């Protein structure tokens, strides 16, 4: 109970805070080609395009 | 006997909604409020400095009069 509400806390305090989000926007762009065949796996490739779930 | 730990007829509901309030104004009260505020200081202002000249003149009155 308490953890549900203090991860609504940290989606409070980040998450559309506008330094934060506008310094991280366009870095790290992983295509889903080079996803596959550069051997990245469950985060990534949650993260870009593919549904995939181990 | 046997007493391991299970849960007592169940336990109760965890909540995963992504609470979010949105508590702020609207946009024309922005607008108001600070078009409200910058008049209330240029009107002061204003005031304040049609006597703060009325005052310099009383220097003037002053270094014109010492002069001789």
């Amino acid at each position: 109970k308490n953890f549900s509400l203090r991860i609504d806390e940290l989606e409070e305090m980040l998450t559309n805070n506008r330094i934060w989000r506008n310094r991280t926007v366009d870095i790290g762009v992983v295509t889903a080609e080079d996803a596959l065949n550069y051997g990245f796996s469950g985060v990534m490739l949650r993260g870009s395009g593919i549904q995939w779930d181990l | 006997v046997k007493q391991d730990m299970p849960p007592v007829g169940g336990y109760g509901p965890i909540d995963y909604k992504r609470n979010l309030p949105r508590r702020g104004l609207s946009g024309y009260s922005m607008f108001a409020v600070g078009i409200g505020a910058l008049l209330f200081g240029y009107w002061s202002m204003m005031r304040w400095n049609r006597e703060r000249r009325r005052l310099q003149i009383e220097d003037f009155e002053a270094r014109i009069a010492l002069m001789p």
